[PDB]
């Protein structure tokens, strides 16, 4: 669903905060232009997609990287 | 394919967005369960992967995702 840059972050939270226990989050980043910028997340159920233009690119950036980095770990 | 390095497989995704943009992307997957990130870039000619998420790399791999983006939006 083409959802706005400020659910979409909230949305990818709530989505992270799913598959704690079981699945796995893709993202995907792709030119699209009819510049813009599509990114979708999905886990396999719910899929969900939004489109960043170089109006809030720098405003969208700065979140989307904190959230990447927060909801990630591996291995030390 | 799978270039298990650093400092390689970014330079290649690089040349791989450079040959063609239109058709170039790059698919994220995280595994909170088995603690695993994978990138993964297709080029629609040749595709890359790349697994031992190595969390000390969660910074290099985030910046890399957005500095893809910037140059998607420039």
């Amino acid at each position: 669903v083409l959802l706005e840059s400020e659910q979409f972050l909230t949305e990818l939270t709530r989505l992270f905060q799913k598959c704690r226990l079981s699945g796995s989050v893709f993202i995907t980043l792709k030119k699209y232009d009819g510049n813009k910028c599509l990114l979708r997340a999905t886990d396999g159920k719910k899929k969900i997609s939004t489109v960043v233009s170089s109006k809030e690119v720098n405003k969208f950036q700065m979140a989307y990287s904190n959230l990447l980095r927060a909801n990630m770990d591996g291995l030390k | 394919a799978q270039y298990q390095t650093w400092e390689e497989f970014s330079r290649a995704a690089e040349k791989l967005y450079l040959a063609d943009p239109m058709k170039a992307r790059v698919v994220l997957k995280y595994r909170h369960s088995d603690g695993s990130l994978c990138i993964k870039v297709t080029d629609d000619l040749v595709c890359l992967v790349y697994r031992t998420d190595q969390a000390q790399d969660v910074k290099k791999i985030e910046k890399f995702h957005s500095q893809l983006m910037r140059l998607m939006v420039a």
